[PDB]
DNA sequence: GAGCGTACGGCCGTACGCT
DNA sequence: GAGCGTACGGCCGTACGCT
């Protein structure tokens, strides 16, 4: 399912993760073939905090992932044998993009926190009123999301270690309560 | 600096999905009981007018419209809420009218949207009428090229009568069909007595009535759930044991409990006889069929204990299976539990609004029909006078300053009497507008009493909710016993 | 009781002649399969023009099925896509928003993904649809009508080509330049009698989207004439210093997967079965345009490399000619000038129908207007009969009777609103009257001397030529 | 996806082969479970005039007819196994109906001809498709034994038949064009 | 337990003729 | 051959909370 880039020099490549092969077509057409690969995910991915190690070991898509990025997960995590210095999460500008993104970033956190410690974890910015990047054409995708000339990448900043535990656990973990009350306190 | 903290991303994308799946997904709305998909799509039946007097429309046909125009997520999410609102076993006032194979009560599924056809049902004319009396705010749709509705008028209440299911983010609802009779007799009490009791309501409202009928046992868990918006309904299937022949009974099963898979529930039975878990069965048939309805035969060995067995089969199947109330809608655009009677007030106040505001839009058409008709009264008793003014006019705007002037008339008035067609000067037109005018001032006379006195308005109410009662109204299915 | 040869042979019978006359096989006149006009006449009835903004697939798709074509939605989004890709058509019929798929063979996104709309050349294919140039037919459940066939005012069939595959037959025709096609028509149109060697004077041979190379004129003359010929396509490819050369490919062959085509070269050299190739890379990019790299191994012959791919990948394909078309409802092997002499005749059916449309339609109008007048000329009179008249029945004969007036002319009056009496408003009424005898008589003019339509033809054409000509792309290479 | 029938007496036994789960579903809601099993197809069949024994035998829907027959294929075919009296070909009233038809009846003639011979090999008769109608009405018109018209195969000469299918689902097409021409009306 | 019901998604067969 | 392009078809993953 990964369409890589031509470069095997990481420190210049960059990887997308887009939500499907709607996404993931739009994408390979409108990328620099050279230093940009593209792995189109199948919806949901596992929510890890919730999920048994062997469920997610065994996951094709967190499979996928590990297998893309040639880092390993863990204790086994090595920052040096990284195949992109940039993972750019490209989800829709929708609500389901919104919780894939948070979905992906609950993984990375878990599984591989030094990629997110060095800097390599970015999010892209597609602009809004598409309803996903299914429906945009490759020539616009390109020109305002994926061109590193004109496109607006987010870097994911790891600050306060104690207080992204608190936050993870209690949005992705399994306890409803805490996840409730966050919801009452933030609403409007 | 393009440079984000992860858990600033994190507290807003999360937020940003889980507000969305409960004020516009998986809830319903206390007024209209409708999650957003299931408005949408009565909402576009009626658009393309898609009624029970015309024909069946292909499903794709519809799915497509709603899909373009309201609805801007995935064919599978909106065919599949259409299928169960068709499904008699599903919906216990079904609102879609459907033709072909809609799935049956073993799981199959329905057959792609390809191969079906749908309409609306007589009583989804009750969920949509007046809609178009300013009786509901519309809103822009998701791309701002059409308007939707934000609530139907639905004039029974729904939430109850058809119930609701759905996992939203940090909750979840479920609540359980009512009969439509009870129900309105409910609102009838409560629209009397504002102060009325839960315990009062529940001498019109028994408790919940499945379309699949079967069994409640007992009034608490009914009682618990009225009380608190939450509480656990025990159901049970239908049987009876009877003589087979040769001395021999067996176990029939003619009901089974809501939402339970009749095919999933008979290999359950096959799987505790195969692994030896239950003794005495001997046979397992479904002889189900379009002409006995649902009939499930169980074959009990001539020494065995049948009142046994079936009390073994209630332990350990779905034969006996929990409802778990869970009765949370949005009230105000927010979620809230909410017990019988806060369910029943929110809907009784909604109606109030739609008759209110149904009468306050039919005083403000009538009043502006009465004026141009007093306009052409005017223009037919001296019908000379207005041609010889039309036909010295050189323009229709001199025509229309020379009519407002000459004879005390509207720019409305000299509108309505420029665009006046010749067929309008016969002997029967004039008596025709007369008799038109006249009936005007009684109606707009009659709104204005509604309209004065709010005692006046709800009797209205109460009015239309008792022909609802009496053209839909219908027996109770489930047995609650004592 | 059935017989086991009777039910064979009337069963497989009905389905062979529904896949031939209403599936797989084009009609001659529009180039058209039932499912892609259903489209386009679907994209027509819910005005999804190009001025107008892209309205989403799901909803037409929907429509289509809907109304018109009671089928899969898999077999009619796939359909409208391919109308969509402008490497599978050379005049894209359908304008698409989104994922409409790519040369590696990748499909389009899901219908719940794309948009779409109409391209400004389809106008030409429904031009003059609403105005009786071509017959109606009820739809599958009689709730509908539909087209049986579409204007088609440039020539659909060749210019984009189909391939169909039937029972008992199939079709496979090439897309065409359509300057090359029109000027063919115009030289047809001037000389009934002119030899397919003399089209192909016009005509030089297949255009195809993807550009590319045809060896010779053997197979083209060959097709052109019989209906059936191999047209060899090719690669455009160079060599290239990179002191190691490489072999650059920059146009493929219609209807080749690039991604299988690239797979199927790393396959041979996997296999050890060609020699001398060290790498191999796709660099397209759509800034760039087509690019596929092969480095040869140095002081390897890289045109005898060259040479090997020819033979041993899809690098070349043959193009299959076999142009069978429905003409009058029936399956017939036709050569090139058949095929455009069917176009030229259904075209002067079309303008010659139009013309007795627009003729009908201002005789029509004439007559209301000519009671118009009757009535503004004795308004005094026609107010006074309708106010005696006790209702609407009374008042149309006496009317009628009084004023020798026709029942369209008396429901016109009786409909006419008081505004139409003031002064400027029967100038205005003479004003249309006047201009209508001139149009009526300009297309009686038309109707009279055949001759006088193949002039205003030619200007039309022209027009459309000026509008959507284009370069040929596919270099056709002599011996 | 078989919904076999109560009864294990294959004299009284008939089973429905149905286009897909849509015709499936509603079939399997008017039938008489008693008697009238149900196998739904997943849409045209493979051609075993054109196809090679390896695919045929491989193939899952041919596999699940066979299994539901039991009587097995060829030379092991034996009638005595049969599982139903009667096998009734339930297709739509529409030319693909019409296709599926003679896909069914070359996959009978050439690998359980003795089922056709015994008589066995039935053709419904609905009265656009019943994928779209209501199981009440589909078992009124044409699964009931009170109201229904099936049609019995008959296998009159079999050196016509052999002909036949080679003509009409055989690998040369020159043939079938030719057949098409000449029967065209 | 497992599956309820709106949401994000994906993957496989068959006929037909021609080269 | 193996794949072109309309047709007949089908089957699986994920989140979310509560019983
Ligand atoms: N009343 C307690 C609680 O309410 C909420 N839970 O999650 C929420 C998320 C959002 C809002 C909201 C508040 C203000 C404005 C707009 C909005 Cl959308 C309210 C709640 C509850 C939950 C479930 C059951 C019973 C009670
Ligand atoms: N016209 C030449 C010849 O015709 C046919 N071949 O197969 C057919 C099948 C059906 C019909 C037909 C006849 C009457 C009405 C409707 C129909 Cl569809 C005609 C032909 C031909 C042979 C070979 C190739 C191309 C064409």
């Amino acid at each position: 399912k990964l369409a890589d880039c031509s470069s095997k020099s990481p420190e210049e490549c960059e990887i997308f993760l887009v939500e499907g092969d709607s996404a993931g077509g739009s994408t390979k057409s409108g990328r620099d073939s050279r230093t940009q690969a593209i792995l189109p995910l199948r919806g949901k991915i596992l929510n890890v905090e919730k999920a048994r190690l062997d469920r997610i070991l065994n996951n094709n898509e967190i499979r996928q992932m590990i297998t893309a990025f040639g880092t390993g997960i863990g204790g086994d995590f090595d920052l040096a044998k990284a195949r992109y210095h940039k993972i750019v999460i490209m989800t829709d500008a929708d609500v389901d993009g919104a919780h894939i993104r948070t979905l992906l970033l609950t993984f990375f956190y878990r599984f591989m926190r030094p990629l997110i410690e060095a800097g390599y974890v970015y999010i892209a910015q597609p602009p809004t009123g598409y309803k996903g990047l299914g429906e945009m054409n490759a020539d616009q995708l390109w020109e305002t999301t994926m061109n590193p000339e004109h496109r607006a990448l987010l870097q994911v900043k790891l600050e306060d270690a104690i207080e992204a535990d608190q936050t993870f656990e209690m949005l992705m973990g399994d306890v409803v309560e805490n996840r409730r009350q966050f919801i009452e306190d933030n609403a409007v | 600096i393009n440079e984000r903290n992860i858990t600033s991303e994190m507290r807003e994308s999360f937020l940003d999905y889980a507000m969305s799946v409960i004020v516009a997904r998986a809830l319903p709305d206390v007024r209209d009981g409708l999650k957003p998909v299931h408005r949408r799509i009565l909402y576009g039946l009626n658009e393309q007018g898609m009624t029970p007097d015309k024909s069946y429309k292909k499903s794709a046909r519809i799915v497509g419209d709603v899909m373009g125009k309201y609805h801007p997520h995935g064919d599978s999410s909106i065919y599949e809420a259409m299928v169960r609102m068709a499904q008699d076993f599903s919906y216990r006032y079904p609102l879609v009218d459907g033709q072909g194979n809609f799935g049956s009560m073993d799981g199959d599924g329905a057959a792609a949207m390809r191969y079906t056809e749908a309409r609306m049902t007589k009583i989804t004319l009750e969920l949509l009428r007046d809609i178009n009396k300013d009786t509901i705010d519309f809103i822009d749709n998701y791309d701002g090229n059409e308007r939707e509705p934000s609530v139907l008028p639905a004039r029974f209440p729904n939430l109850l009568a058809n119930g609701a299911s759905g996992i939203a983010v940090g909750m979840a609802t479920n609540i359980p069909p009512h009969n439509l009779t009870e129900l309105i007799n409910g609102v009838l009490s409560l629209s009397k007595n504002p102060d009325i009791s839960i315990a009062e309501l529940m001498e019109d409202i028994e408790g919940p009535d499945f379309p699949t009928a079967g069994l409640i046992l007992g009034k608490s868990g009914i009682r618990r759930a009225y009380e608190t918006g939450r509480g656990s309904i025990q159901m049970r299937s239908r049987a009876v044991i009877e003589e087979r022949g040769g001395g021999r009974q067996r176990i029939v099963v003619t009901e089974i409990p809501f939402q339970v898979n009749k095919a999933r529930m008979i290999e359950k039975i096959a799987e505790l006889v195969r692994d030896k878990k239950i003794d005495g069965i001997t046979d397992l048939r479904d002889e189900t069929s379009l002409r006995t309805g649902v009939r499930v035969v169980i074959d009990v060995r001539k020494d065995a204990n049948a009142s046994v067995i079936l009390n073994n089969l209630y332990k350990q199947t779905p034969l006996q299976t929990s409802f778990g109330v869970n009765m949370i809608a949005l009230v105000n655009g927010r979620p809230k539990l909410i017990n019988l009677k806060e369910a029943l007030v929110h809907y009784l106040e909604h109606q109030k609004t739609v008759v209110r505001r149904r009468t306050q839009y039919n005083l403000r058409k009538a009043k502006d029909r009465a004026h141009i008709l007093e306009g052409l009264r005017i223009a037919l008793d001296h019908i000379d006078e207005i041609i010889s003014t039309i036909r010295e006019s050189d323009t229709d705007k001199v025509a229309m300053e020379s009519l407002q002037q000459r004879f005390k008339l509207s720019e409305k008035q000299a509108q309505a009497i420029l665009d006046m067609r010749l067929r309008r000067l016969t002997g029967l037109e004039r008596d025709k507008i007369e008799a038109e005018y006249n009936e005007l001032l009684n109606y707009i006379s009659e709104l204005e009493t509604i309209l004065a006195d709010e005692e006046v308005l709800l009797q209205l109410v109460r009015d239309e909710l008792t022909e609802i009662r009496d053209r839909f109204g219908d027996d109770r299915r489930t047995e609650i016993q004592l």
